[PDB]
């Protein structure tokens, strides 16, 4: 638990993720404020998204809880910031680092999965009118993900 | 006709049909000593039609060694007459009677006959009649640390359920014309060859929906074969298969026939040559009793042991048993012949009561036929056991002194235990401690803590409580009851009402925990178990954990410096469903139940809390505007629940219920179908609503339907309760009001400055000012499953059934909805008795202070199949630190209150390790990757001051230690694990 979290934090400190920067809130080791940078070749380009990570007591035998804070217009992310991700529900194993989860979330941002959505209206707009989806995503990432 | 308000937990184990058949059976019990009274108690709590007692023997003092319904004022009175009055109070639906004399023909009036404390000739005479008349015959015996059970249910016993598991059900992907059936993706059916299954809700093959059983041929872990289905169809799409169980015929043998050729049940596989010894030994005991006017061999007597061994030799020769007798074990059985323990009595009473339930209900697999058990490893070895110390002293502990001696009695009487929880296991544990005389000396003490209150459903397996005690604290009632059982425990018991957790460290502090001798858990949640385990590890106290689940049970013992702790073992986690499955695409009734619970909370709980907080907090709106994720949602909820939709009578509540019905069961489905039409395809061309996704269908409100009416009633009642109005149940008002309702037009919508802020401001300026409504508060609906008149489970069932009708899922009744929504854990009284017996058998090992790890036993059992197993505890892992042996769990570092720099220097010098991380709980005190300035500011501070500064919280006056977790690297740079640090403030 604590030793694994400290190992992950030290690994993050030694190697700067560049695209990510995770760290404990205040001095609490079970609450992290992660930062994600929008992919260049994506509608969310030039945007900074802040995530809240809460580690469970039985970590790493249980997956952490990751919730978005910055508003994002994505098929798999609802208004509360919940994420529909496989490595957070059943594919989680006591071998994946938080850097891996952040990379997975970045990839999910790069290309959504409308086939099994969480917000049906956004997925429907994505599948039917792609240009409108691009415009909405750019507008949202300019209103919320900047400043 | 079953009172589900009392048998709520037992029905989830047995069922409605089993208990209905059980409530028509009569049980006779011969012998009313500790074992007999335990069996009678368990049967009465179970719910049989009646119980009859027969024991004309006058009471003696030593009979109080295990009989908890006898008092020292009853000496000289027949046990049945003084036990019937106290037994009749356990259950109001189970009359208890007493018969003066027992004639053979009278036995025809009963369904089961239990025999204890009876000689072999009388047992044979009774069995010769109860066999050929098809009456179940169970005979139990308990001699010291040895026990025997014998079952005989006739030659044509029909068993319906043989393992206690629910029938295997699964969802089918598709079925070909060759009978090959495959589950969904990555789903294992778990069937075996020769089983029978039935299919339901199969599309394309309606004929298979009849339910006729078919053979099962397992072709793999995910597929199987059923045969040929050519006639009924060509291909079946989707559907659900359910296993069908067939009754089994079991033929028992009579006692007279099974004496010569017995059939054994082995409670432990490490010693399987003993039961043949016990079979001879018990018969020799009966013969010796018949040869000395019914007087068993005296405790620890050599002459009686020799005579008993001669009888054993004679019996073995007569019965043509080709077994070499074990002199040591047989003479041990002779020594403890007159013993009478309460742990053995509880264990065997639970087992025999379960056997009685099996006989009456024709369920579960019974013992076939002999069950010989021994716990001889519990015999003390650090005290003197001989004829001088084991002689009776004319006290109520003679039945225990004859096994353990007076010195071990003194050891028991000076215990200072700590029992956590007062549930069923807590009540049984307190009974066992009262009977054993635990903490009855000058230096003894008992402490029991529990923060819950007695409810009606708890009276089915917690026998220390009464219907008049409903609503009172558990610990006080249990302490009073056990003080009544044993008057010597008057003032030696302290009952708290505190929850054991981080916030109770002010009461259960170092002073409290340094005087204990052992801790016993009777909890029901893993969090409290882990916390108590950590506290015991820190203070080095023996711990006794025990858990039950339906008919399964387990007991574990934790010994300081010897075995691993409770937290070292991990259990499978609870299953949580994906949000996307619950929100839009359910495929099981559990998903709909979870959605209905979330709907209940979001309708009747959260808006009420928001309104109340707005009317209480002076500056709620401004904080919610910039803090809440959806301030618009909060403002709309406040507006709707204050002005827009504030009811004035019950008719408006009915109107709102109808509106919510339309909003949640007709409009959301229409929107979802608009977003994803039924003919839509994925990006790969596959159909969308295929496999784990089912196409929903909007519901049109038909008042005459039962489910719609139930939902309307429940929603209207809950809304009226929220607004404190008067609800009604007559259908006339609902039919009248809902007749004149015009549904507002609805069509799916495709979407396509400070106006948003101005919209929020328009909502805000419409809200009445907080000062205008002072003292006006709305009552939130706190979920309560156990109350049947609060409309909670009714609403959940109605909503779940309506959503199941939306997605063509099979609805579930109120029983299953209550079981699922409330997370009710099935429980039984027999399992509680067995686990208490095992824990109390381990307690005498703990008292004696046995050192070897082979002398302790962790126990597991399953009463649905008669399975018992015992395995040695796992030794604590060891490690090498600086070339020394260190225990991973039971070791610590003790250091003074020094500065951080001094601590680092000490670890660098004394242990030769470099400290790279130091934390205290969940706060990071020091790390090797922090900036130099912060470290230089933190290094010269003392540990306590550093902790106070970092945690922003002053240390409490009662705090006397700090537990620090340290990660340190070796000289080479390799990480090495070290035990925690115990800073002494
Ligand atoms: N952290 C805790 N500290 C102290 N007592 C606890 C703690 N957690 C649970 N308990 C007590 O443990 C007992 C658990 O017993 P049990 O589960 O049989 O009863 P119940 O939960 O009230 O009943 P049911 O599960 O049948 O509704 C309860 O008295 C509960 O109050
Ligand atoms: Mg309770
Ligand atoms: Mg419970």
């Amino acid at each position: 638990a604590l030793k694994r979290i400290n190992r992950e934090l030290a690994d993050l400190g030694k190697d700067p993720p560049s695209s990510s920067s995770a760290g404990p809130v205040g001095d609490d080791l079970f609450h992290w404020q992660a930062t994600i940078m929008g992919p260049a070749d994506s509608p969310y380009a030039g945007g900074v998204f802040f995530l809240s990570i809460h580690f469970p007591t039985d970590y790493p035998f249980k997956p952490p809880k990751v919730n978005f804070t910055t508003r994002i217009y994505h098929p798999n992310i609802n208004s509360n910031g919940s994420i529909c991700l496989d490595i957070l529900r059943d594919q989680w194993s006591p071998a994946l680092t938080i850097s891996k989860v952040l990379l997975s979330i970045s990839s999910l941002l790069t290309d959504p999965n409308p086939d099994d959505p969480l917000v049906p209206e956004i997925a429907h707009v994505y599948k039917t009118d792609r240009s409108r989806y691009e415009l909405s995503a750019r507008e949202w990432t300019r209103k919320y993900a900047i400043g | 006709t079953i009172d589900e308000g009392l048998y709520s937990r037992q029905l989830y184990v047995l069922g409605h049909e089993a208990m209905k058949q059980m409530s028509q059976s009569n049980v006779l019990i011969i012998g009313c000593k500790g074992l007999g009274v335990e069996i009678a108690k368990n049967v009465c709590l179970a719910g049989v039609k009646s119980v009859t007692l027969y024991d004309p023997q006058p009471t003696r003092i030593e009979d109080l060694s295990s009989q908890y319904f006898l008092t020292e004022d009853d000496i000289g009175v027949p046990r049945a007459k003084v036990t019937v009055s106290k037994l009749a109070e356990l259950n109001q639906y189970v009359p208890v009677s007493v018969v003066d004399e027992l004639s053979t023909e009278y036995l025809k009036n009963f369904k089961c006959v239990v025999v204890t404390e009876t000689s072999l000739t009388k047992q044979l005479e009774i069995n010769d009649f109860t066999h050929k008349n098809h009456i179940a015959y169970i005979a139990a015996d308990s001699r010291g640390l040895f026990g025997s059970i014998f079952c005989d249910f006739g030659e044509n016993f029909i068993c319906t359920d043989t393992d206690g598991n629910e029938p295997l059900t699964g969802m089918i992907a598709s079925i070909t014309d060759d009978g090959v059936v495959t589950m969904l993706e990555e789903t294992r059916h778990g069937l075996e060859n020769g089983d029978f299954v039935k299919f339901t809700e199969v599309k394309g093959m309606p004929g298979l929906n009849d339910g006729t059983p078919r053979k099962v041929e397992v072709k793999g872990p995910y597929t199987f074969s059923i045969g040929s289905v050519k006639d009924l169809g060509s291909a079946g799409y989707n559907g659900v298969f359910t296993q069908v169980k067939v009754p089994t015929k079991i033929s028992f043998k009579s006692l007279r026939e099974s004496l010569k050729d017995p059939e054994y049940v082995y409670p432990d596989f490490g010693k399987m040559m003993r039961p043949p010894q016990y079979h001879i030994a018990f018969q020799a005991l009966s013969a010796f009793a018949d040869a000395h006017e019914g007087s068993l061999p005296r405790p620890r007597n050599d002459i009686d042991a020799a005579e008993f061994f001669e009888f054993c030799k004679k019996i073995a020769s007569t019965l043509q048993f080709d077994v070499e007798l074990d002199e040591k074990l047989i003479k041990e059985i002779s020594y403890q012949a007159r013993g009478d323990l309460v742990a053995m009595s509880a264990f065997l009473g639970g087992a025999v009561a379960q056997e009685v339930l099996k006989a009456t209900t024709s369920k579960f697999y019974p013992l076939k036929q002999y069950f010989y058990f021994d716990s001889l490893e519990s015999l003390p070895s650090s005290v003197t056991i001989s004829e001088e110390t084991c002689k009776p002293r004319g006290c109520r502990y003679d039945g225990q002194i004859a096994v353990f001696g007076s010195e071990f009695q003194e050891k028991i009487a000076s215990l200072s235990t700590f029992l956590v929880g007062a549930g069923a296991i807590g009540c049984e544990m307190l009974k066992n401690w009262a009977m054993m005389g635990v903490a009855t000396g000058e230096s003894g003490h008992i402490s029991v803590t529990d923060m819950d209150s007695i409810e009606k459903s708890n009276l089915n397996r917690q026998f220390l409580f009464r219907p008049r005690d409903v609503g009172k604290l558990k610990s006080e009632c249990a302490s009073t009851a056990v003080s009544i059982m044993n008057p010597s425990l008057t003032g030696k018991i302290t009952s708290y009402q505190e929850r054991v957790g981080p916030e109770s460290e002010g009461i259960f502090g170092d002073e409290f925990f340094e005087k204990l001798s052992l801790v016993t858990n009777a909890l029901d949640n893993v969090e409290a178990r882990m916390y108590v385990d950590r506290r015991c590890v820190f203070f080095e106290k023996p711990l006794l954990e025990s858990g039950t689940l339906g008919t399964k049970g387990n007991t574990q013992v934790v010994v300081p410096h010897l075995t691993e702790s409770y937290g070292s073992s991990q259990d499978p986690p609870e299953k949580s469903f994906p949000i996307c499955t619950l929100k839009n695409f359910p495929n099981r009734i559990e998903h709909t139940i979870a959605w209905a619970r979330d709907l209940f909370e979001g309708l009747f709980k959260q808006p009420i809390d928001n309104v109340n907080m707005y009317l209480s907090s002076p500056n709620f709106l401004e904080t919610s505007l910039k803090t809440s994720s959806n301030p618009r949602e909060v403002l709309e909820n406040i507006r709707d629940y204050l002005v827009t939709e504030k009811p004035l009578s019950f008719e408006e509540c009915i109107m709102w219920a109808r509106l919510q019905f339309d909003k949640f069961f007709n409009n959301n489905i229409q929107q979802l179908l608009f977003n994803f039409p039924k003919d839509s395809v994925t990006s790969t061309g596959q159909p969308f609503w295929s496999g784990p996704k089912r196409a929903p269908t909007p519901l049109s409100f038909d008042i005459h339907n039962r489910e719609h009416f139930d939902f309307i009633v429940a929603a209207a009642s809950l809304y009226a309760f929220n607004y404190g109005l008067k609800s009604e149940t007559d259908p006339a008002i609902y039919e009248r009001v809902l007749a004149g309702y015009n549904p507002p037009p609805f069509a799916p919508k495709s979407g396509i400055a400070n106006k948003d802020k101005q919209e929020l401001k328009s909502i805000a300026d419409s809200l009445p000012p907080p000062s205008s409504l002072v003292g006006f508060r709305l009552t939130p609906a706190e979920f309560e499953k156990d109350d049947d008149s609060n409309h909670h489970i009714d609403f959940i069932t109605a909503a779940s059934n309506l959503r199941a009708m939306n997605y063509d899922i099979t609805p579930a009744d109120r029983f299953k909805t209550k079981f699922v929504a409330g997370k009710i854990v099935p429980a039984m009284c027999t399992s509680t008795a067995v686990v208490s017996g095992l824990v109390c058998l381990e307690l005498v090992k703990l008292v004696d202070g046995k050192k070897k790890i082979e002398e302790y036993k962790n126990g597991f059992f399953n009463l649905a199949i008669g399975l018992f197993t015992f395995s040695d505890p796992i030794a604590s892992p060891k490690m090498k630190v600086n070339g020394k042996e260190i225990d991973k769990i039971w070791d610590r570092y003790n250091l003074p209150d020094c500065t951080l720099q001094e601590l680092i220097d000490y670890f660098q010098k004394e242990e030769g390790l470099e400290v790279t991380m130091l934390s205290s709980g969940v706060s990071l005190l020091y790390a090797n990757f922090q900036p130099p300035k912060k470290l230089a500011e933190r290094l010269p501070l003392k540990i306590s001051e550093l902790v106070e500064q970092i945690t922003k919280k002053k240390l409490e006056p009662f705090r006397k230690h700090l537990v620090l977790e340290i990660c340190c690297d070796d000289a080479n740079g390799e990480d090495v694990e070290v035990p925690f640090i115990c800073i002494k403030l």
